[PDB]
């Protein structure tokens, strides 16, 4: 059991009307609880276990941390931009940033830039440099391996500040944020001459990690039958997904749909 | 390299006429950020539409998802027009009343 | 009492107040005509100097400084036109007007029109102005500044005046004054006070400028256009009169014979000590001085300092208000030559305002109209002006002075011929200036036109804007000397400095062509931003109570001001040792000029200056940081 | 737990410990030759930061600089005699030691002798200089004075050796080591961090010579005086056997190659946190290079630096010491380029010291010999080190250290080859330097000679006296940071300042004839008198326990020393900016040294200098008083 | 009953090894209660009342004031020195200053320099002048009325502080300041052919002022009789006085003597 | 202007052998305050001998006194010598008995 804390940011040149050029998103174990705006730069919280039980303390940290990471990366965007001779374009500049820490503690850490969608320099702490990602991110790369400072910095946070804050996050979690809720499973179906189509949902549901398999004569299928799970989110960090089976007009009840959830004791098995 | 958005529309619980429920229109994988996105019911653009925060996954691309709170009927038609800069006309996707 | 309970009695105190009944008073034939040193000056200072006994601060007392000027000789300044012999042929005016720190002298030659006189406007002249007088008109830059211009391109003389578009003047015969020091304070005493101990060594400020220059009316310039060829560039959308460049066979000859007059110059001040902290406090002054009635350049803000001055003494012997720290109100005098007394008093008691005083507050021309209200300051301000603005109302519009959530980004610097401007760039003191002006310029201004009469008439509710004004700089005085918290916005500083460096990419290929790199300014502003953030952090970790740990927390933030000053050059020589605020190479704005020349290949560019320029610069940033972090072991 | 305790605890740690220890362990071969830069340097710099580790410190860092100092090229330097009369080369000597700075160049001329080299030996020579070569003794001065004043007096080279009267050594082919750099720090990043944020742009120490400068043996000063003619002034006082000027026929040819070597410096930091206010402390110092063994240059100092630091430790960590303020432990390198390593680090956390470090204690050549305790410091230590010297024993006499009442009036300036010069100079924090020597210059420094074998031999008692030289540091130390009080006295500059009323009265005929008054300089040090009185009555009326009341007083204490540098030059054309102890125009002494040339009325004397110098040294004074005094409306 | 409080200085050039001149009596009432000296400059104490009864806090007032007086003397003793092309001679300087208070509280200030034993300046409150006492003292007295400054500062002290000290040293005084002991009168007599003198002690007595006179057959005597009271000094605050008087040999017994002093109810007549 | 001292013997009580007294020499008028002052007892200076302050008169004049505790006999002669620039050699004055 694995935790991990992770920042997103993402900016576009041409599009704004006074530098700083960054949104940006922060995860505790992939739950989104905060967010960094463009319109009137503030950081709003996201979840209620953190609007709460997040200290006045911790949040001006937080603030602080995603307003200092905005005006960096607004200045890098700016360097690679120049880098690739762009300035009457509009680009996008991307960032993911974050630690993950296992059960033993030990961390592991991450730093990416990704330009105009693309992979463009990856951070790699155990030797102090950028691996780029396409010849056009070489210039960058150097430009930021003279300096020396850098890379020191950035691997001091994702060593000692990154996992440190995310000992905080967890602790100040606990109970809303291991907070586990089953499925709602309800298989239905669409006949027609053609075929029939069974459907089963997986409803409201949390965290996002699900099994769906569908089972013929209450046996397991092959996974080249049906489509992998379609995991889509509800407006309220509730999840639902669902997977299809096309079937021989008339075998219908042949079919039974088994869905695996941490939020369940046993492998829970619907039939319509 | 620009990427064209993927529309999903459903609902939140298995559609039940009468029932008041929730209309989701899911757009992914898109990558210019700049998108815009419209609920139609009948063919019209609802208002007091909810959106979540705009973010992105591992390859950079978009994701955002739009619900509205309605109650459905067989003689109401749901869909979402999605604009992006990838197409040429905005792109609609009815409700498929079975997902 | 808390601030909800000061702002009420400020408000209140402020309602009962008749600043019309002050200004008015202050343009009485009894001080009339206040030039720098003159008797009515003297009877001024007198005044102000009974009203602060009178008004019973904790001490009231007076600087005698004996300064340099320069005043028009017994023989009058011309400007005539000469036949290719000098042979006399028009006589175009005998000005009444004049500009002091000319040069003594007598030129003629062809003349030549810049406009406004700015450093781009002779860049982009047709006619060159190598070894010709210019003509220019008033406006967007200080007189020294265009007299410094035209000067370096080897013009000779400059002739200033009106046009009636910028000033729609009724009189075209109307005359004004001004001074061309590029500088502020004695021009003879540079870098240094002007105190009998002194003993008045021969000095020359750099600044001074080394051609003639005058004033002439409208009229005037119009007379000198009677005798010039080709139409003024419609761009310059100024009098369908004004032309550029005499006939070939017509020219000038420019005549001043200024003298320069030792005057005795008289800074009253008046302070109201501080209950906690009196050591630290805040400086809010107004010119007394003044060419001709100087209502609005002089009365307006020496009647705001004698209310303010007046309502905190209330406050603090009635209403019991308990300021923290001191508020020192000062009357200088000589401002018309350069915020001259204003100067040497810093250059004076520089050791004692070291990291005491905090924050200026400047009154002058505060009140030119109603349309807008418009400021100038350091960045440590901003927050404090903002919250200011949006609880204070307009005088007019009823509406709050916050309107444009924007408005810290189109905040334009302090210049030179602002008393707040050696305050910030020399002294190291955050300082702030504010008007409720128009979008025009207040036309009467060095005129023998700005007085009473003129000023109630184009703002008839005067005494409402008046109001307006003492109540914005009253919130400022409360805010900063109510309680434990300097409310000095240091986190302002980030967006400054990320501007420089957004003022840098331009140049990023010079850079990288003289094998440079800008990672280092690049991670210095960063160690700004961190350093800000661990400030904040302390003072929000802290207990508002314990005065110890806060008086602690409250120097660093002093500091950050002080900090910007540049350690690398000499203030003798370079007063305006700020590197965002100030001039000279040690500027950041001068390390973009020089980059800028690498532009058109041609020897302009300064490598090794450059060079050294960037190495300091990104010094005094990354000290600025390692100082704001607190303690060298914590870095 | 109160002086009598903390003096106690202190003693008997000291008792039982041993430096000698120490000091032998910093010289075996593991750290031999330590050059700064060098792997052994470096060793000896990781020895030191992980003592300070166990020794367990409130937090121990490290400073890494760039700098360029200068070393030997391939090719051999040499001295050799041409003789005129059929270019027949005789060659005197491929020195092994030479002179870190010295310009690469090979001249050739007569060979002409001044004394030590010093302003007045070339004053009095017989023979002019110019255009020749010139050989000095080591001594009296820098090496960088000695070539200094050879240079303005336009000779070519200078050779410098140790005569056989002044330095009693056997070998007399025994080469040595020094630099002529006229300043302190990293020479090519002149007022200014060599840190990599600068990208190192092109600046050049104006202190840097143009002529070369190499060390002879006394074996081949010897060699040449055998090529000259005319007994040495028996005044001199030096060996029988040398002579000034060579034979007409033959002359010399010095011929060096040094190159400059870019290299990485390490300055070791320990500090143990205050328990009041940790932002202000104290800063003690030793530099860790050496050319040769430098057991005495530079071994005894880092030996009493490791003691110091685990002593404190210890009383801190067991005996229950508790401090104020803090105290930094520092091992700085390229010391013996001119006390770089300890420049660039004033120069690079300027911002962060001023007025926080409020006293420096060097180590360095703390022990030479026995006969003497000799001391250098600013006047603000003078009563503290009187205190120390009636309370601490001489090593050997048993009796107290006080023991001339006049001591005071005797102590000679700090100078350039002190690592404290620059502290007090250019940072203005007063420093201190002291040792136990000999009326003779310890004759191995600079040499290979300079070793543990030599040391103890030379002094046999040497733990003991190591003692007494880390108890008077000890107690410097804990007297400033002990108790409420900073044992700081600003009393002593009345003395400083009436002495330079005296050095002035010999030119009051001068100033009168310029029609100049000395009386407002008078009245300066007489209101400097006043506030210091001023300042100790405020003490005295204060109740010791408000440690809110007594840091604001505390806080005009530590600005005393910084309020006498000058604020009107440039710190980084003139670093050493404090009037009294600094150098350049803008001291006290040369404003006496251009009244001196006022004798000879011809050219040298620049009046309007002088009359500029006066101003400035008159104001920069009442400033300082007005300052020290409080509040500028209590003045 | 008026009282006073006043200090000498008193320098000389040529002798000394380090700068500062002067040393210093302060007097309170014609009672010498400080000293400033030479070697050592430190400020002690003369009598009993002072070394006591004079508080830590004004202790150090008076001797800063002592310390800085004699610094500023020593600049003044320079000046006048050079004003006189006095150098490689020995001269001496002295300043005597101080306040005497009234009944009325009113007070009269004075400060007068003394050049080699003569009168030189003497300082003029009311016109923030100085009189010079010979011409070669004009020079001096021009260049310290050109400052302006040094006149202000010198009539403050006279006027504002001077007074003040006063007060604080008579409050402090109460008891053995104005403690007066009479005098222990006795006529003697030395004989021989030529006449017979009598001589008439008044001894160990305190304060100085007294009064001896002869008296003829128990009359008045003419003052031109005999020459005035001799008052001698005794190293313990003590004076003694005496009168002489030569008178026929035999008439002896005709001569009386009379001592009038504060420390007395009545006048004393002695007979030996 | 110079001035030679005015030497004073005398006793601070009047002259009774036997009883220890107390002998006093007290110069007065003097310029030069440079001065030397001994007591002599039969022709020999006295040691633990004992001086007040100096000190000076309103014109300038400086005065000392010096005082030893001594037992006066008939045998016995007491007198000071004053040494002083004003001098040629040093004057010296005797204890007159009645005085
Ligand atoms: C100061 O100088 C001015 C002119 O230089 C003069 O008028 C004034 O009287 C002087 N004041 C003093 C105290 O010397
Ligand atoms: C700093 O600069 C020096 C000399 O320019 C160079 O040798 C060194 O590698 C640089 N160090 C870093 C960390 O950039
Ligand atoms: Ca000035
Ligand atoms: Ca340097």
């Amino acid at each position: 059991r694995s935790h991990s804390l992770h920042y997103l940011f993402m900016g576009a040149s041409e599009q704004d009307l006074g530098l700083s050029l960054f949104e940006a998103l922060g995860y505790v174990d992939d739950q989104l609880f905060v967010f960094y705006d463009h319109e009137s730069r503030r950081v709003e919280p996201r979840t209620p276990w953190v609007s709460s039980r997040i200290s006045s303390q911790m949040w001006l940290q937080l603030s602080q941390s995603l307003k200092g990471w905005d005006h960096m990366f607004t200045v890098d965007f700016w360097t690679i931009m120049e880098n690739h001779n762009h300035s009457k374009e509009s680009h996008t500049l991307q960032v993911i940033l974050g630690c993950e820490m296992q059960e033993d503690n030990s961390t592991e850490g991450y730093w990416k830039y990704g330009y105009d969608g693309q992979d463009h320099l990856e951070f790699c702490p155990d030797t102090l440099d950028w691996r780029a990602a396409e010849p056009r991110a070489w210039p960058t790369k150097l430009e930021w391996e003279r300096h020396k400072i850098r890379a020191r910095q950035n691997r001091a946070y994702l060593e000692r500040d990154c996992p440190a804050q995310l000992q905080q996050l967890l602790e100040l979690g606990r109970g809303v944020l291991d907070q586990q809720v089953p499925p709602l499973v309800k298989v239905t179906h669409h006949v027609t001459s053609s075929v029939t189509t069974l459907r089963c949902r997986a409803l409201n549901y949390y965290p996002q990690n699900i099994t769906m398999k569908w089972l013929k004569d209450k046996q397991p299928m092959d996974a080249k039958e049906f489509e992998p799970k379609d995991v889509l989110p509800n407006g309220d960090g509730t999840y639902q997904g669902w997977i299809t089976l096309a079937v021989p007009p008339g075998e219908e009840q042949r079919y039974t749909c088994q869905v695996e959830h941490p939020g369940l004791d046993q492998p829970l098995i619907v039939i319509w | 390299i620009q990427r064209t958005p993927k529309i999903q529309v459903y609902s939140r619980h298995p559609a039940e006429n009468g029932k008041s429920n929730f209309l989701n229109c899911y757009v992914s994988g898109f990558h210019p950020s700049d998108i815009e996105v419209d609920l139609l019911k009948n063919g019209e653009r609802i208002e007091k539409v909810e959106h979540s925060d705009l973010s992105f996954s591992k390859d950079w691309s978009f994701y955002l998802l739009y619900y509205t709170e309605f109650t459905p009927t067989e003689k109401d038609e749901y869909a979402c027009r999605v604009n992006h800069v990838t197409l040429s006309q905005p792109k609609i996707v009815k409700w498929d009343r079975d997902m | 009492l808390y601030w909800d309970d000061l702002k009420r009695k400020l408000s209140e105190k402020l309602d009962s107040t008749d600043f019309t009944s002050t200004i008015k008073l202050l343009n009485e034939n009894s001080y009339v005509p206040r030039e720098a040193g003159s008797q009515k000056d003297e009877n001024l200072a007198l005044y102000v100097e009974n009203q602060f006994r009178e008004f019973k601060l904790s001490k009231v007392w007076r600087d005698q400084h004996f300064v340099k000027i320069q005043v028009k000789d017994s023989a009058q300044n011309s400007v005539i036109i000469v036949d290719k012999n000098g042979r006399l042929v028009y006589l175009v005016e005998n000005p009444g007007g004049y500009v002091a720190y000319s040069k003594a002298a007598t030129v003629t030659g062809k003349l030549v029109h810049a406009n406004f006189g700015t450093k781009k406007d002779f860049e982009d002249l047709y006619t060159p102005v190598n070894g010709s007088i210019v003509i220019v008109r008033a406006g967007k830059i200080t007189f020294a500044e265009k007299v410094a211009n035209a000067e370096s391109l080897n013009a000779i003389g400059v002739l200033i005046y009106m046009d009636q578009t910028k000033f729609p003047i009724v009189n075209a015969e109307l005359s004004f004054f001004g001074h061309a020091h590029l500088g502020t304070g004695d021009p003879y005493t540079p870098g240094f006070p002007s105190f009998n101990h002194t003993q008045f060594p021969p000095s020359r400020s750099s600044g001074l400028p080394n051609i003639p220059v005058q004033t002439i009316s409208r009229a005037a310039a119009e007379k000198l256009f009677g005798n010039m060829e080709g139409d003024c560039p419609s761009d310059w959308k100024t009098d369908s009169t004004c032309r550029m460049v005499t006939s070939e066979s017509k020219n000038v000859k420019l005549t001043v014979s200024n003298v320069l007059k030792e005057i005795k110059i008289l800074n009253i001040f008046g302070v109201i000590k501080g209950f906690v902290e009196p050591d630290h406090y805040v400086v809010v002054g107004a010119q007394r001085d003044a060419w001709g009635p100087g209502a609005a350049k002089s009365g307006v803000g020496t009647a705001l300092l004698l209310k303010l001055a007046q309502m905190f003494s209330d406050m603090v012997l009635k209403d019991g208000f308990q300021p923290s720290r001191s508020i020192i109100f000062a009357s200088w005098s000589a401002g018309d030559f350069g915020s001259v007394g204003a100067t040497e008093w810093l250059e004076g008691y520089l050791s004692s305002l070291h990291l005491k005083a905090f924050t200026y507050i400047n009154l002058d021309k505060a009140v030119l109209g109603t349309s807008n209200f418009k400021v100038s300051a350091s960045p440590l301000l901003y927050t404090l002006i903002e919250k200011t603005m949006q609880n204070v109302k307009h005088p007019v519009t009823g509406q709050f002075l916050y309107q444009d959530s924007n408005w810290a980004s189109k905040v334009e610097k302090l210049t030179l011929d602002n008393a707040a401007f050696p305050f910030l760039a020399y002294s190291g003191i955050p300082a702030v200036s504010f008007c409720f002006c128009e979008d025009t310029d207040y036309p009467y201004l060095g005129t023998t036109m700005d007085t009473y009469k003129e000023l109630i008439e184009r703002i008839p509710e005067l005494n409402k804007v008046a109001r307006a004004a003492a109540e914005v700089a009253g919130q400022f005085v409360i805010k900063l000397t109510h309680d434990v918290e300097l409310n000095l916005d240091y986190e302002r500083y980030n967006s400054q400095l990320l501007s420089f460096v957004r003022d840098l990419n331009q140049y990023r290929a010079d850079i990288k062509e003289m094998g440079l790199s800008l990672q280092w300014l690049y991670s210095a502003r960063g160690d700004f931003f961190r350093a800000t953030s661990r400030l904040t952090t302390d003072f929000g970790n802290a207990e508002k109570t314990d005065r110890f740990v806060m008086k602690k927390l409250n120097d660093r933030v002093m500091r950050v001001e002080y900090h910007f000053l540049s350690p690398y050059v000499s203030p003798k020589e370079s007063p305006f040792r700020h590197v965002f605020w100030g001039s000279g190479s040690h500027t950041l704005p001068a390390l973009l000029e020089n980059l800028k020349l690498r532009k058109q290949n041609n020897g302009a560019f300064n490598e090794t200056l450059f060079r050294n320029q960037l190495a300091l610069a990104t010094w005094t940033i990354q000290g600025a940081a390692n100082a704001l972090s607190g303690d060298v072991w914590d870095i």
